[PDB]
């Protein structure tokens, strides 16, 4: 009936000023526009349908049309920026924040889906849509007293579209439209469909992707306990995001990193830092660098959780991104370390993985690595156990390894060695 | 992870 | 001496 219809065929229904007509088209227009395989959203556009498909989200009295329309915006919206912009240029923002109150919920839903993919589109369409309003008729469908009397699918939509208010930079979202969707978010966080968690991670990361003080806005509200609950979680769709807000809270201050430190972070580490994907490895050995970026009180408990042996497991045997993680963490373990710390490193076994990275290719983890063995190195001239030091690295190869680091190209890199070889090893 | 979602056909 | 996530 309404499948596949030309786009002139379309046009022309839509043109009839037959209601009924204008219906079966639009309709025609969304089963098109929802195939799989190149659906025409460009053919859709430049036959001039957004504007109609706009005047018909305001037809209140003919609930079935708006639905089609508002589908059919949705998914020219969700193509390339400038199909998103068609969508915007024709007036839908407005259009559709009114449909948000359509006591008919697919048809609330579906606005909720397209104001999803127009603010999902950069900061300019985000900050447009909340300055048209739609934050307050957003939260209002999730003020009921339990999240779960609400439609699964319309509440993962909710909460997908929050995200993208909360998403992208350049700028971060306006500091008042946080504060306002900031105590639906922490309700979501505690909501037990994986979708919905999944997604309120995500919307936690971007907010604290940032500045101290949007990662303060984000800690003040109590939310760390709960993200490290779902950093154990077994989904890793949910461990995902729940680890990358984790890792851009322990950028922050160091009273930050201790919340985090404190609400139990560290015992989930094993697991990550030796995750079977590649990008949860990384993820938790970036962050464990910044904990080791730490106060000594935080380095001593990133030792007490037995995590250093890990660190040199990464060390050892990882992808080559989530090894050069694991040569900041120790640079900086050893750079604010006490010497007690420090020799613990050595004891765990770090010398001689750190001494085989430095035939990689990379520079910048040449200098990070030399920078650690320096550090090392002043540490055992504290404890007048310089040459103990020098044999070990000698031992496995090490001292090869540097010898020949001084005809390197890079400065830094020639300059480093040279100053080990003649002030460690005569 | 996408920023858009298209409403698939049933 | 915190960095920010690599690219």
């Amino acid at each position: 009936g309404t499948v596949n219809w030309s786009v002139e065929d379309i046009v022309k229904g839509i043109n009839s000023n037959n209601l009924e007509s204008q219906l079966q088209a639009t309709q025609a227009a969304r089963k098109l526009l929802s195939r799989e395989k190149q659906p025409p959203i460009d053919n859709i556009i430049r036959a001039g349908l957004i504007p109609k498909f706009v005047s018909f989200l305001g037809k209140t009295d003919c609930s079935p049309i708006q639905f089609e329309s508002a589908w059919a915006l949705t998914n020219i919206a969700s193509g390339t920026s400038e199909q998103t912009k068609a969508v915007v240029d024709g007036g839908a923002i407005p259009a559709f924040i009114s449909l948000l109150a359509s006591p008919h919920a697919h048809i609330s839903e579906q606005a909720v889906w397209a104001l999803g993919n127009i603010a999902g589109d950069g900061s300019a369409f985000r900050d447009l849509v909340i300055k048209h309003g739609a934050i307050d008729p957003l939260l209002a469908l999730l003020a009921v007293p339990d999240l779960s009397t609400l439609a699964c699918g319309y509440l993962r939509n909710l909460t997908w579209t929050l995200s993208n208010l909360c998403r992208n930079k350049n700028p971060a979202p306006p500091l008042d439209a946080v504060e306002q969707i900031l105590p639906t978010l922490v309700r979501l966080l505690h909501h037990n469909d994986p979708e919905v968690l999944a997604d309120s991670c995500w919307a936690i990361s971007y907010l604290t992707d940032g500045p101290n003080e949007r990662i303060e806005m984000v800690v003040k509200k109590g939310v760390v306990p709960q993200l490290v609950k779902l950093l154990g979680a077994t989904e890793l769709p949910i461990v995902t995001p729940a680890l990358r807000a984790i890792g851009n809270i322990v950028t922050g201050t160091d009273e930050q990193t201790q919340k985090v430190i404190d609400a139990g972070a560290l015992a989930v580490f094993p697991s990550l830092l030796t995750n079977p994907k590649t990008n949860i490895q990384k993820e938790a050995t970036w962050t464990m660098s910044n904990i080791t970026a730490g106060r000594q009180d935080q380095i001593q408990q990133v030792v007490n959780h037995g995590l250093v042996p890990f660190l040199v497991g990464v060390l050892s045997k990882a992808d080559f991104k989530t090894q050069k993680e694991a040569a900041w963490a120790i640079t900086n373990y050893t750079s604010g370390g006490t010497v007690e710390q420090i020799v613990y490193l050595v004891h765990c076994g770090i010398i001689e993985p750190l001494m085989n990275l430095l035939s990689a290719k990379d520079t910048k983890i040449i200098q990070v690595i030399l920078d650690a063995i320096s550090n090392i190195f002043q540490a055992a001239e504290k404890l007048g156990e310089t040459e103990k030091l020098s044999i070990m690295i000698e031992e496995c190869g090490g001292l090869d390894k540097i010898e020949a680091l001084q005809r390197h190209e890079n400065e830094s890199v020639y300059k480093a060695s040279l100053n080990l070889i003649e002030k460690y090893f005569s | 992870e996408p920023s858009k979602r298209a409403r698939p056909a049933e």
